[PDB]
């Protein structure tokens, strides 16, 4: 059935080649170098907060008194005198603010993640449809 | 499936029949047949 | 959005298509609204003069690349190098650098090498109306004299069956006469002709000493025109309506113009209350005896088309002087009959005006109109520039071709203008005499490309607005917007995803009116539905021959709803109303922010319900929300109609709402007061605010636009038996509404079906 | 439709949707666009349908409401009905002039004490403005001035009216409040008409109970037959049979003399005694009950109902 | 035409059995498993400091724990709100072979009966 098909199934080979294997590699590198920048943006707070627990840390228990401040701390005994309930409501306070800023950066690079398959995959739905169609269209020619 | 196919083809055919319209015209054409008649009684007198 | 907020333009397509066959795959016209003043939060007005491309023209914006080793900068249009002059040489480094180069949207006041002129504004004010309605012009005029500017200078003329142009601030010899240059009417004298017999052929000579001067020096003169402002004498021969010369007294202010200031900021403001009877501008005769045009004489090209082209060619002869001599015009048309926006709309269009259009003085369109057309801004000055020039400066793969909207081309043409003109074309810039803070236009754009790889890496296709407008605190400004958008990268679709609904949507209304103005209406909407089909056709997901895979994308899917308002609107219909109210709703479209724009496509329906204890909620423009029980506000920028039901008028008539149980029902009752005058004291030119009720008030407005929801199609569906005879009679007392339009459910229907096949 | 196979819209098939009349709704809205273009031109339109089936009448009854137009049904273009009407079509009076006026121009004042709210029956509202319109719209409202390009000698007009007093101490005593009609018809003989026609009425007491030696039963009959007729147009006629029933309570819960909870000691007055048995006649009259008819016979008779006078409508 | 419709299958399946998307997929569940690795870096470096900046620090007892303890269970209800949030966009993102995949049968399946075709 050599009906004049091959100029045509010829811009189908064009369309399937730059098309269905270059979106493939585009969106694989999208994710890989987004997910680099988790490395990048991780490791610079890991550098930030790695140092928040070394001069803090240590110029509390190094220097006499102060190093006595966190030898009574809030005490090793039940009896919390008002005072050490007072306190430590803020202390899983603070934690849950800081999981919290890192579960909401969490949601918004994952938004990067999922805002990439709508788009493109339509246009495989899309450039592929016309010439499909098409195809039966001057199918039914001879 | 056939039954559910000509269970509308009947019902569609009771629809489109007037079976108790054309009784009570049959009476009235009688009746203007003897309204017809009547009046060539009439006018033979 | 966010793009109206920056720079005040909105693409209809945010990325652009990449070849000349691309821009036919996307199959719609590439255009913006960029509104040229639009006073947001990111201009910064600075006093030294702007840094120009030799090459391009371009000022230096924030895409542009600095070579700071070399103190030179790139143009990003034309690729050319430039250096930084003198003082920039220092104070470049990457620390210091100016506002050219940080925000996109910046404002340069011109240094000068002088008192700039003021804004000008003559009264044109009409005196054959009735007498309460002349009374009450008095006192508008009265209001709006005092809120002139102080350094503003006005002129009165008060005109009729002949012009009195009243010459003002005399001598102190006096003060007990006024003078007033008399021209007949039915005789057109010429431009040179006027300026010879009224002798007037630091910025005003002793010939214009007698004419116009400040408000501040004249006072007592204005009060008195003003108060001495009443009817014309003259008995009419039998059944015959007061003669007028409008197109007369139009020539005169232009000819004063014309010899007096020439590219210098004025308006002139026509107060017209009837129409035109003889001399030029002719639409009915002086007799109230034969008809004047209507739509109907329009469509079947009637003997009155004689009235229509012939005062046609003179009104865009007097539009055509005023373009260029560089003065916008006002009309104030407030007539209970036709008065004849038609031909008078050529000159409000092409300089930029008002184009109010009041029924008779007392109704509350006309008064706040004038008096937020004279407002001042946040530093109290007037907020409207003068003698704008927009020139644009398109890149190498775009070529500009329309200006649809308040503006006229002018030439210099060049590399920057293709073929193929949409609108008015052949040029880069566009003069507009004045310009405030509500005009829009329309810029068309086509992409070239005849080879896809000639566009640069990562292209940001750079484009630049500048518009040359003048400030009344008398110093001449410059305003540059640099905008980018990048586009058409090899992996497909991007140019789609980029397109928003409603922008294209005013754009497609734009083109149609324009086309209605050259062919006529039935070949325009088989253009505009074959752009709908074809857009439907590409743009969506489904199988072909199977519609009920069919699917539309957030952006995708609110378009044609859009098109489905403005298939249904007054814009592309000339019937159902006077050609006077079809030409009001073509000037103010053509010159409409976009948000504004897309409420007069789709009206808004928010509604007040009683159980919600709430917010409104938009509910779909449709006959079921005509429950007794609730209270709608139909929002269609020129009704503000507040619409009760039965339930809740007689609820207002025995007086639950006195008695001290139904506080709710205060609330329910004075939202529709209060969230209205909201809107009425926010917009321009001011909707007719009207009370309506079920069955009553005037509900004709608000049941008019509301679609049917028991279409009697929907009451003939198949499948009638057995509910003949039951439930105690009565259910509701719906409420019917006939008229000529499918449902949007079926207009859907044939949109999918002819799409999915194609 | 073509296909016999397919029969004729009914009530039946009105009410719930058959797909037998798939063509009447943009042949009913054809209808009302050829009554909009016959107004602005002052044309009338009348129709004399003849046949054993339906001639489409329930949507071409709406030219020869609009322009005051007449509806002649009948069986045959031979039975006594259509040669009689068809004649009198044409009768003259007097002066040998046709007993018609064409091009009419009905407009009416009233004082400030009360408004106009609408028009029912052969004619249209103009949109004239005016100081002497109602809220309240019955019908064809928005106007003080009605089209009518079609009267004759039996065309009668409902016309509706509102009291928008709202204290009593604003009248003196035995205040009379005037309203006027004014008719500008073209008579057959070639020139302009203008029938000034001017009524006083006397308002009443404060007392609720001195307007009743002032009631008309007959000529109120006629008005809610009127009113119920144009409300089946939109609302449906079984919610219509519910409105006139409770309104026939409260009336004559107020205007009865009796004790309470007492059947025995009930009494109407002379002005109230047949008007309830008039409402009994009209919830079983065809112009609201849809049985053993069809559209175009209920077509027949609301069409002829909103143009007869106050005799003909207690005949029909 | 029956060569091209050959080479088309030829072409297409190649794609298919490529065992090609399963290696870039290991490449980011290796970088994925040391990320949520080091999620638990930033929860003991954090844990710690918030508990080490409250030893140093320093109305009544009942208005500070009123409030503070108001502040906390809001964030019972923001972690509740964003996981079962971030869970639905992990969905969304598990859609990654299962319908491109689908489409790539969805050509081949097409084409596959026109080949039939072509063949009879």
């Amino acid at each position: 059935e050599h009906c004049l098909c091959t100029e045509k199934l010829q811009e189908l080979m064009d369309s399937l080649d730059d098309n269905l294997k270059s979106y493939e590699r585009n969106v694989w590198q999208l994710q890989v170098n987004v997910l680099e920048d988790e490395r990048t943006e991780l490791q610079m707070k890991v550098a930030n907060l790695s140092e928040r627990l070394t001069e803090i840390q240590s110029k509390i228990m190094n220097d006499p008194f102060l190093s006595a401040k966190y030898a009574a701390a809030g005490t090793p005994g039940a009896v919390p005198n008002a005072q050490t309930q007072l306190r430590e409501a803020s202390a899983r306070l603070a934690l849950a603010e800081s999981v919290n800023a890192e579960l909401e950066r969490r949601l918004a690079f994952e938004r990067s993640i999922s805002r990439s398959w709508q788009t493109n995959l339509r246009a495989m739905q899309r450039e592929l449809r016309e010439h499909l169609a098409s195809l039966a269209l001057a199918s039914r020619k001879s | 499936k056939g039954i559910e196919d000509r269970d509308r083809l009947l019902s569609l055919a009771q629809r489109q029949d007037k079976s108790e319209e054309n009784e009570r015209l049959k009476s009235e054409v009688q009746q203007l047949k003897c309204r017809v008649e009547k009046l060539t009684r009439g006018a033979t007198v | 959005h966010e793009h109206e907020a920056a720079t005040g333009c909105r693409f209809s397509w945010n990325v652009w298509p990449a070849t000349r066959a691309e821009a036919q795959k996307i199959e719609l016209p590439l255009g913006c609204m960029f509104t040229p003043l639009r006073d947001c939060t990111s201009l910064q007005l600075v006093e030294y003069e702007p840094v120009r491309c030799r090459v391009s023209g371009c000022i230096l914006n924030p895409f542009c690349a600095i070579d700071f080793r070399s103190k030179q900068w790139t143009c990003p249009f034309s690729l050319q190098r430039n250096a930084f002059p003198n003082h920039y040489a220092m104070h470049i480094s990457e620390q210091n650098l100016p506002a050219e180069l940080l925000y996109p949207t910046i404002e340069y006041i011109l240094p000068q090498p002088e008192s700039l002129p003021p804004p000008l504004f003559f009264l044109v004010v009409d005196t054959c109306v009735i007498e309460e309605e002349l009374d009450q012009l008095r006192d508008s005029l009265m209001q709006a004299l005092a809120l002139m500017p102080s350094d503003a200078m006005v002129g009165i003329i008060t005109y009729g069956a002949m012009a009195m142009l009243h010459e003002l601030g005399g001598g102190s010899e006096n003060v007990d006469v006024m003078k007033a240059h008399v021209f007949r009417g039915n005789k057109e004298l010429t431009s040179t002709q006027i300026q010879q017999q009224l002798g007037l052929a630091p910025l005003l000579r002793p010939a214009a000493a007698r004419f116009i001067q400040p408000v501040g020096e004249c006072e007592y003169k204005l009060t008195s025109i003003l108060e001495e402002l009443r009817r014309d004498s003259w008995p009419v021969p039998s059944d015959s309506r007061p003669m007028r010369c409008t197109g007369l007294a139009l020539s005169v202010a232009l000819a004063v113009l014309e010899a007096a200031w020439y590219q210098l900021p004025a308006r002139v403001l026509l107060f017209v209350g009837g129409a035109c009877t003889s001399g030029p501008g002719q639409v009915v005769d002086l007799s109230l005896c034969e008809s004047i045009r209507h739509h109907l004489d329009l469509q079947k090209d009637n003997n009155n088309a004689r009235f229509v082209k012939k005062a046609l060619k003179y009104y865009t002869q007097l539009a055509n002087q005023a373009v260029r001599s560089g003065h916008a015009v006002d009309i104030f048309a407030c007539s209970l009959d036709q008065v004849g926006l038609y031909e008078m709309k050529v000159m409000t269009e092409k300089t930029g005006g008002c184009v109010v259009m009041g029924d008779s003085f007392s109704i509350n369109v006309f008064k706040d109109s004038l008096r937020k057309f004279f407002e001042t801004d946040s530093t109290g000055f007037l907020k409207m520039g003068f003698n704008a020039k927009i020139e644009v400066l398109c890149s190498k793969e775009f070529k500009v071709c329309g200006a649809i909207g308040p503006c006229t081309g002018t030439g210099k043409k060049g590399c920057q203008v293709s073929d193929t003109i949409v609108g008015e074309g052949m040029t880069t810039e566009w003069q507009a005499a004045a310009l405030d803070k509500e005009s829009t236009v329309a810029f068309y754009f086509e992409v070239t490309n005849q080879q896809a790889q000639n566009l640069p890496p990562g292209k940001q296709s750079f484009l630049q607005f500048q518009t040359s407008y003048l400030h009344p605190s008398g110093r001449r400004r410059l305003r540059v917007t640099t905008l980018s958008y990048r586009f058409a990268e090899p992996n497909t679709i991007d140019v789609a995803p980029g397109f928003d609904q409603e922008a294209a949507a005013v754009l497609m209304t734009r083109l149609a009116v324009f086309k209605t103005e050259s062919e006529e209406s039935l070949d325009v909407l088989r253009w505009l539905d074959r752009k709908l089909i074809r857009l439907v056709a590409r743009f969506a997901d489904y199988q072909k021959d199977d519609p009920s895979s069919f699917h539309l994308s957030t952006e995708f899917s609110i378009y044609p709803q859009f098109m489905y308002h403005l298939r249904r609107s007054h814009f592309l219909q000339t019937f159902n109303a006077s050609p006077d109210e079809t030409a009001y709703y073509r000037s103010v479209l053509l010159r409409a922010s976009v948000m504004n724009a897309l409420v007069m496509i789709q009206p808004a329906l928010l509604e007040y319900s009683f159980e919600q204890q709430g917010p409104p909620q938009p509910v779909l423009l449709d006959a079921q929300a005509l429950k007794p029980n609730v209270i709608l506000l139909l929002d269609s920028f020129f009704h503000v109609v507040v619409w009760h039901g039965e339930l809740i008028h007689q609820w207002r008539e025995q007086g639950f709402h006195n008695m001290p149980e139904y506080e709710n029902l205060r609330q329910l009752l004075q939202a529709p007061l209060e969230d209205a005058k909201v809107i009425l004291d926010e917009r321009f030119p001011v909707p007719k605010y009207v009370q309506c009720n079920s069955g009553g008030s005037q509900a004709r407005f608000l049941l008019a636009k509301v679609n049917p929801s028991t279409n009697y199609a929907q009451t003939a569906g198949g499948g009638a038996a057995m509910a003949g005879l039951m439930g105690d009679s009565g259910a509701a007392g719906e409420s019917f509404i006939n008229t000529d339009d499918v449902s949007l459910k079926v207009f859907m229907d044939h949109l999918i079906k002819l799409a999915v096949q194609s």
